[PDB]
């Protein structure tokens, strides 16, 4: 996996 | 404020290809010089300008069989169908001309681009 | 010997979401406490263990309407449906419990994982 | 984009 897009 | 799961899109495509393998919920047969390829209309539309136009047409959207132009090479189509469902293009010296011609017909611009680049490099 | 187009899977998903927006070739309505959500069976199956089981069943594969358990929160379902079609999850303090419960029901393990991690961090 | 996977 999860990221800040 | 969303978070994004990096692998999601590739995992969805992997599962769509598994459904295609297992012939699950395929809803169209593409006929290329009597060779037949089963597929999902939504994946074809998502990958090809030609299929997007065909399946948004009020009459053609209901067809279960689509016949391509007789000049289309079945191997070229097979390679492009695999690319639609996997992002991997099996481009080889022996198939590049057919793949490029098929991608031009199918309106898959990125594929046409890499084919042109590979051909220009061998000149 | 294949080459791979990095953006292909995300571009396919973007186009599938555009078809959903435009209600093009959607083939099922998911009913959640009388709220209705139109979708493509193949995308739901590709994203959810529950929908994979439902649409591979010889009788349920033909249904045009699927009613979810009445305990399922429509906002939670809406957030997960958007995640299926975009890879982006709108997780907020006010919706995390509903999103986690819905993802457990839908059998979306990666979502259940990030929900557990976000909850554990606030304890 | 194109890469060697
Ligand atoms: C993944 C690569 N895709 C394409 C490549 C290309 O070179 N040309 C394309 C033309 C059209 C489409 N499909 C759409 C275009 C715009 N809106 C919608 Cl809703 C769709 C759909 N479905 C896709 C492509
Ligand atoms: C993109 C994330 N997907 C899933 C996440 C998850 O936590 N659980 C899943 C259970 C099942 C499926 N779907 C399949 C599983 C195996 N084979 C096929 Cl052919 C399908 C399909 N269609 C998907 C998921
Ligand atoms: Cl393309
Ligand atoms: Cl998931």
């Amino acid at each position: 996996a999860w990221v800040i897009p | 404020s969303c978070i994004q799961f990096t692998r999601h899109a590739s995992d969805v495509l992997l599962n769509l290809n598994r459904l295609r393998s297992r012939d699950i919920l395929t809803d169209v047969v593409i006929v290329v010089s009597r060779e037949q390829f089963r597929a999902h209309k939504t994946v074809l539309m998502a990958c090809s300008g030609l299929f997007y136009s065909i399946f948004t047409d009020q009459l053609k959207c209901n067809l279960s069989v689509i016949n391509l132009d007789p000049e289309i090479n079945p191997e070229g189509f097979c390679i492009l169908l695999d690319f639609m469902y996997t992002s991997r293009l099996n481009l080889r010296e022996g198939n590049i001309m057919a793949v490029m011609a098929t991608a031009m017909y199918l309106q898959m611009e990125h594929v046409v681009d890499t084919c042109r680049k590979f051909i220009k490099a061998s000149e």
